[PDB]
């Protein structure tokens, strides 16, 4: 409904501001946890397993590939 | 036998990841042990 | 038996144990943060189950006209109104219970003989 | 006679925690020894069931309820038929036995099944037995054109017959 929504804003002096806004975008975080990949992945989904390790995810970590965006800025 | 509630205890023996066998053997114990009576047949009734 | 979901991240913690103190570390598993649990209890299962006879009470059941009613009272309010319907967990083996609920105290009320 | 001494063991330990501590020491392990040569007269650790009947009896002593068993068998109960019992479901306690015999006698009753009955009149005769007990039906089975069956079924021998 970015149509029928339209802003006002005071300000500094009172003013009402009058805008029709025109796009909403939603953002999401992404990535602040290591996220895996996609080939492992598959090897992780495919039936060869009854269940997939706990902690799997914490055992890679550990072995120290994937790291994290800000692991490696 | 004589108690008002009728538990079974039972631990794996062994020689992580503890959660998913206990749920497979625990579907196997439930499944697959026979108790007495030949298989095929259910539930038998009695006329007169 | 309910599902605790990881606070920082809205996923739910896992059973993992302490390899050492032997406590009820539920982590996370999407991030790391980690919690510790309450009771040994995890897993249930309920292999038999015999709720939700007294499903669906909406707060406005009475503005159906198609339920019938009746001359019991409640006994909250003893408005001798009242709504009455069959159990709501259609099973085959369920009862022919009735549930009395009442539009004055807005109240239910069954009518077992044992 | 590791067993034995055990079995002794666990025996003296139950009566000293009875609630009537027994100065009569001996006494009570002499009732211990005899209960445990009674019991070791079934097989003498020769078959597990020596061990069985032991977890059925040392179980009975523990379990409060019942507590008063134990003041019973400090008082009495002549263990060498206590071998010879085998009677763990009329015993310890009972409310228990009783609500045994209701769960048996409601498990009767749910194992004999439909018994639909055939509601009679008397106006026909049998075919084979003549006699007048004769029981029916309706349904029509052909095309539209006719009426029912009119299915009939004697009840004084059984017999099966039927009218057009
Ligand atoms: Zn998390
Ligand atoms: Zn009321
Ligand atoms: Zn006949």
């Amino acid at each position: 409904n970015s149509d029928s929504y339209v802003l006002l804003s005071v300000e500094d002096d009172g003013s009402f501001t009058m805008i029709p806004a025109d796009k909403v975008y939603k953002f999401t975080a992404r990535n602040k946890y290591a996220t895996l990949t996609i080939d492992e992945a598959e090897k992780r989904m495919d039936k060869k397993s009854g269940e997939v390790p706990r902690w799997l995810m914490k055992h890679l970590d550990n072995i120290g590939t994937t790291t994290t965006r800000y692991d490696r800025t | 036998d004589n108690d008002e509630k009728l538990i079974i205890r039972c631990r794996v023996v062994r020689p992580a990841e503890e959660d998913h066998m206990l749920k497979k053997i625990e579907n196997t114990m439930l499944e697959n042990i026979t108790l007495r009576g030949v298989e095929n047949i259910e539930r038998v009734v009695m006329m007169k | 038996t309910t599902f605790r979901f990881c606070r920082d991240c809205n996923n739910m913690l896992y059973p993992r144990e302490d390899k050492e103190n032997n406590r009820l570390l539920f982590e996370c598993r999407t991030c790391s943060y980690v919690e510790e649990a309450g009771s040994p209890l995890v897993y249930r299962h309920e292999l038999i189950t015999n709720i939700g006879e007294t499903a669906g009470v909406v707060q406005d059941i009475g503005s159906d006209p198609t339920l019938p009613r009746s001359d019991r009272e409640c006994p909250k309010c003893h408005s001798r109104e009242n709504v009455f319907f069959q159990s709501q967990q259609r099973r085959k083996d369920t009862s022919m219970v009735l549930f009395f609920v009442c539009l004055s105290c807005s109240h239910i009320f069954t009518s077992d003989q044992k | 006679h590791k067993l034995r001494d055990q079995v002794l063991k666990a025996l003296y330990d139950v009566l000293a925690k009875e609630s009537e501590h027994p100065p009569q020491s001996i006494l009570h392990t002499a009732k211990a020894i005899e209960s445990e040569m009674n019991k070791v007269n079934n097989c003498d650790t020769n078959e597990a069931a020596y061990k069985a009947r032991y977890r059925i009896i040392y179980s009975n002593v523990i379990s409060k309820n019942n507590p008063d068993l134990k003041h019973k068998i400090a008082n009495g109960d002549i263990t060498p038929e206590f071998l010879a019992t085998c009677d763990a479901k009329d015993l310890a306690p009972a409310p228990l036995k009783q609500k045994i015999e209701e769960i048996a006698k409601q498990n009767l009753y749910n194992a004999q099944g439909a018994t639909i009955e055939r509601s009679v009149t008397d106006r026909f005769t049998c075919g084979k037995c003549k006699e007048k007990k004769v029981s029916y039906y309706q349904l029509q089975t052909r095309s539209a054109d006719e009426p029912l069956t009119t299915f009939c079924t004697c009840e004084a021998c059984g017999n099966r017959w039927k009218f057009s």
